[PDB]
């Protein structure tokens, strides 16, 4: 038993950092003492860029091949493969990306803090919750000193589907006294298709304001 | 020193060089086509320009130069130019998303959003025609 | 064919009193024997099956158990055990009490601020974090009565940047609820929860 | 009467009788043997009760009758009873959790809580001393 994945870009890279990257992920649940040869190709037949291997705590291999994209390419509708050459299964595997084609919603944006826990006076945890947006991809972001807080420093849920048409999703952040007690604003970005002008809405956030 | 060379295969009309490509091809599929025949999609700017195009237009529908970066939301050329001539079907654009991102002429030459994997049976490419020095 | 065993429900142990664990497997000629067996060997209680068609052409079905509320909490491990046409070596899902620390829920109940074009309906949200392990039950609650499990959407329990855990649940609200009874309140069943295994906040739209 | 019966292979003291049992078996499977015993796992009152127990008791350690129902928090025989005698080694019960819901008697007699999925390699049941007329 083996499965493989091929993940769209990140809002972010797409839309802000205009340099789009998909990954190739693919999860073997027993290596195998050979290779597993990450191949691309896009539907058009147009060259490919080139592209950018783990050991898991649990003797898996999990290997990642990062393919840089066309930020108009991607957008446009240009559809990409993934062809991985593996020792195990008959045949090999054919995974295949493209742009999400439908209905659009911008994404609402919430920002709360939590109250005051007894015995934990110096930290609090700021949350954001991010919905009735679509299509579900969506990058989220936490800003201090208006500079970004690195990715590791929060955690954000899977885009799930709302009651309605919408998506959601939720960050959670711990913070210490000492980055409240310098600035205490802390905004929580999300870069969406949909959200305009330049793909992103943003709201602020006060520890006892 | 006037402008109407055409390389072969190409229909010239007044300064420009238009090819009428046929062919199942998504949107996106379409623009390439035209990179590699070294020209681009149509970019129609002129009643005149679209007259002419509405007489060689292929009834099924064609894949015209139009859609946007998304981060505009707004319709531009794939030469860059904005809109100012507008060709637009009743009910469209049906834009806003929708959807469809990308701008097709029907066979009576008027334009309607339809997504951009949508599969067309043809495009249309345009480039600069070359001039001749006067003598 | 993968094979799947989820624990009870920590209000079904220890508010209801009457837990109950899945064997959940997610198709051809249907012979499947999913096999219910305790650890001591001590004789299993009547489990109640139900296979369903899901929309993709694949079969899931599913045993559930009820067990002893002690002997569960005790340490008891309970095993499903699977033989089927189109399975190669019976597949053999085993769960247990989990072993280890404690820490109950700090739970903390938010509604959204009003967005234009959306009066009469508001979003309601619950941080419910810190705690371990990651077993936990939410709730919404409303006038007495406990709101129906549909109408809200918790998340599979992450990992804080501490020790314990953290879920989310949302909740979407009418304007009828809250003009009757502007108060709602998000309930944590948990192990380490006291006294009564509960951890609760009321939240109003607006108070 | 008299009350110092007991079935074969049952130590007596005072009034009860006393199996210890061996086998690396958890907490709640060394509940069960003493079910099938007739017996339940050992509860113990008076220091004299555990003096006993002590010089009977394996180096490995033992499993008590002793435990929460969770909805407590607060340490309960098996047979119903609270904790009237209490024989904890030095820094138990490390409970409140942790977790060690289930006590332990060492080789020393001591008790200290240990988790329930843990398996030890000595039990010790209890039962009522049968009487002669
Ligand atoms: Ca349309
Ligand atoms: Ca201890």
């Amino acid at each position: 038993g083996v499965s493989a994945y091929l993940s769209r870009p990140s809002p972010f890279d797409l839309f802000i950092r205009k340099s789009p990257t998909i990954t190739c992920l693919v999860v073997d649940l027993a290596p195998s003492k050979g290779t597993v040869q990450l191949t691309w190709s896009r539907a058009s037949g147009k060259p490919v860029q080139h592209s950018t291997e783990e050991k898991q705590r649990n003797g898996t291999l999990t290997v990642t091949s990062t393919l840089p994209v066309g930020t108009r390419d991607w957008i446009e509708g240009e559809t990409y493969q993934c062809r991985v050459t593996h020792p195990h299964l008959p045949r090999a595997l054919m995974r295949s990306t493209t742009k999400t084609s439908g209905p659009r919603a911008a994404p609402e944006v919430y920002a709360f803090a939590t109250p005051e826990w007894p015995g934990s006076r110096d930290k609090r945890t700021l949350a954001c919750l991010i919905q009735n947006f679509m299509p579900e991809d969506i990058s989220v972001q936490w800003l201090h000193n208006e500079v970004q807080l690195p990715d590791a420093r929060h955690s954000t849920t899977q885009p799930r589907k709302t009651k309605g048409s919408g998506f959601f999703v939720f960050s959670r952040l711990e913070v210490t006294r000492a980055e409240w007690e310098q600035k205490d604003e802390f905004i929580c970005r999300a870069v969406h298709e949909a959200a305009s002008p330049s793909q992103t809405v943003q709201r602020a956030v006060s520890v006892n304001p | 020193f006037v402008c109407n060379t055409c390389p072969e295969k190409w229909i010239n009309f007044q300064r420009k060089c238009y090819y009428f490509g046929k062919g199942t091809k998504q949107w996106v599929h379409a623009r390439y086509a035209c990179d590699d025949m070294e020209g681009q999609l149509v970019s129609i700017h002129s009643p005149e320009e679209q007259d002419f195009l509405t007489k060689h237009a292929s009834h099924t529908g064609s894949w015209i130069g139009l859609r946007n970066l998304d981060l505009k939301g707004e319709f531009i050329w794939v030469d860059g130019s904005h809109v100012d001539y507008s060709n637009w079907a009743p009910g469209e654009p049906t834009s806003r998303s929708q959807g469809e991102d990308c701008v097709m002429m029907r066979g009576s030459g008027r334009w309607n959003d339809a997504f951009c994997d949508r599969k067309l049976g043809a495009w249309v490419c345009d480039r600069l025609a070359t001039c001749t020095p006067p003598a």
